[PDB]
RNA sequence: AGAGUGUAGCUUAAAAGCACCCAACUUACACUUAGGAGAUUCAAUUGACGCUCUGA
């Protein structure tokens, strides 16, 4: 069984977590656009600056399909 | 037009250490495992001692080898919990100004050699990085005869960063000391396709 | 389950959700 | 009807599809020591993806195998651009949460 | 120094509708159900606080 002021604690902290969760995804996307509007007006000034640069600065890299990177870690070696 | 070519390397360093979790992160934490314990579906003493003592035994690797420091920026691990820039100041004929590592580049030679170039021109070093495109992250023109600079992008996936006291000025910069190092608005940019986190 | 703290061959500890906690668990 | 203004007002099927450098099919392998990271990790994934508008085709699993197990997942991806694959990575590569392993391997 | 100027992400919306998120069902997405946050830059149609562009 449960009582009330745990049941209360519990809503706050769903909204505090709804805040801080909103606050966080919101970051996220001012990063996204910022620095995608910043890729886009680097790729419109290498089109403008170089007419033989930005035909090459679509092509992909071959070697990202075997690609590999390990995440984070608390104890470094 | 006589064009002055210049391109350039923003180096990444990605945060070998998780960050700290917030309080906040930690509430959440307790309230996922109590509602795990309550949706969970079913001599331990003596185990549980000699585990708990197992885990006392070993002390953790500290997360943080920054608070002791306090001037090693040009040490590798001046954070774990954040990416590093590499920053190396730089001194024109005319200009003195703390610069992004920078290289001349020729039309003979393609944007990605040019950055592989730089990537052991300044640093003197045996240092592993990665590439992941061509597209460029940023660029800025100054000029006295036009100019520009590009500001790419890479990943260190190792690196033997040997005689670390190097007589360069490569101080590793997140995100905060980049405006109080770069002022003009050409440098100080740097920011805006640096992944902040 | 349960955060047990987990080296494969190197000294990385990494949480995993592991019964009976062990705090310690080390791959030869 | 056929010989009035509003012929074909009610056609529907060719409203319906039953069946420049860009990727192929992209498979993202999440092998984890943990059921509820992976998910977790999965369900992030999932959301960005299609928050970044990425067509998403199969978020399935490999069967479990057993030398503890390790819980496998998979998510399929198609259609990026050159600055958006960028982007797309770096911020898998940051938003890794504790231990786990990514993939950009390709199908078959 | 000058021009465009200005409602939370978008609105020939006038403080609204779409967007946005977590929780549960989902492998997952989605749906649905529950909840969450949000703005008309400051002074009298006008001047000045912030953004974009044109130059040094």
């Amino acid at each position: 069984e449960l009582t009330f002021e745990e049941t209360e604690r519990r809503a706050l902290l769903l909204k505090k977590w709804s805040l801080y969760k909103q606050q966080e995804r919101k970051m996220e996307r001012d990063t996204i656009r910022a620095m995608l509007e910043a890729q886009q007006e680097a790729l419109e000034e290498l089109q403008l600056e170089s007419p033989k640069l930005h035909a090459e600065a679509i092509k992909r890299d071959p070697n990202l399909f075997p690609f590999e990177k390990e995440g984070p870690h608390y104890t470094p070696p | 037009s006589p064009w002055r070519l210049l391109g350039a390397l923003c180096l990444q360093r990605p945060p070998v250490v998780s960050k700290p979790l917030t309080p906040l992160q930690e509430e959440m934490a307790s309230l996922l495992q109590q509602i795990e314990i309550e949706r969970s579906l079913y001599l331990a003493q003596d185990l549980e001692d000699m585990w708990e003592q197992k885990f006392l035994q070993f002390k953790l690797g500290a997360r943080i080898t920054e608070a002791d420091e306090k001037n090693d920026r040009t040490s590798l691990n001046r954070k774990l919990d954040r990416n590093l820039v590499l920053l190396v100041r730089e001194k024109f004929g005319d200009q003195d100004v703390w610069i992004l590592p920078q290289a001349e580049w020729q039309p003979g030679e393609t944007l990605r050699g040019t950055a592989e170039r730089t990537l052991a021109t300044l640093s003197e070093n045996n240092m592993e990085a990665k590439f992941l495109g061509n597209a460029p992250c940023g660029h800025y023109t100054f000029k006295f005869l036009g100019a520009k600079v590009f500001f790419f992008k890479a990943l260190l996936l190792t690196g033997d960063f040997s005689q670390a006291g190097n007589k360069g000025h490569h101080v590793w910069v997140t995100k905060d000391e980049l405006g109080d190092y770069l002022k003009p608005k050409y440098l100080a940019q740097v920011r805006r396709f640096v992944s902040d986190l | 389950l349960y955060p047990v703290l987990l080296v494969k061959q190197d000294g990385s500890t990494i949480h995993i959700r592991y019964r009976e906690p062990r705090r310690m668990l080390a791959m030869p | 009807y056929k010989t009035k203004p509003t012929h074909g007002i009610g056609k529907y099927k060719h409203l319906i599809k039953a069946e420049d450098y860009e990727y192929g099919v992209l498979n993202i392998h999440l092998t984890a020591y943990d059921m509820t990271l992976a998910e977790s990790y999965a369900q992030y994934v999932h959301n960005l993806c299609n928050s970044l508008s990425i067509k998403v085709e199969e978020s399935y699993a490999m069967p479990t195998k057993t030398i503890l197990t390790t819980h496998e997942r998979v998510v399929q991806i198609s259609g990026l651009s050159a600055t958006f694959a960028e982007i797309f990575l770096e911020i898998i590569q940051s938003s890794l949460p504790e231990g786990v392993r990514l993939s950009v391997k390709e199908h078959t």
